[PDB]
């Protein structure tokens, strides 16, 4: 069987602290 | 020959990144300044502020 992801998997890129920033 | 012989390599690998540290130089801390415009050296990150 199959299902969606649903906007699901994001980890953390870094181990470096920001704060309301867009990153990419 | 020279070039025949056998020799022994070590390879060292560092992860130079900003990570907590747990391999550090001989480097002795000292106390803690706050409010005041100073240098500072945290790990091995050098600059000048408050």
């Amino acid at each position: 069987a199959y299902t969606n992801s649903f906007t699901r998997g994001v980890y953390y890129p870094d181990k470096v602290f920001r704060s309301s920033v867009l990153h990419s | 020959g020279v070039g025949h012989q056998p020799y022994r390599v070590v390879v060292l690998s560092f992860e130079l990144l900003h990570a907590p540290a747990t391999v550090c130089g001989p480097k002795k801390s000292t106390n803690l300044v706050k409010n005041k415009c100073v240098n500072f050296n945290f790990n091995g990150l050098k600059g000048t502020g408050v």
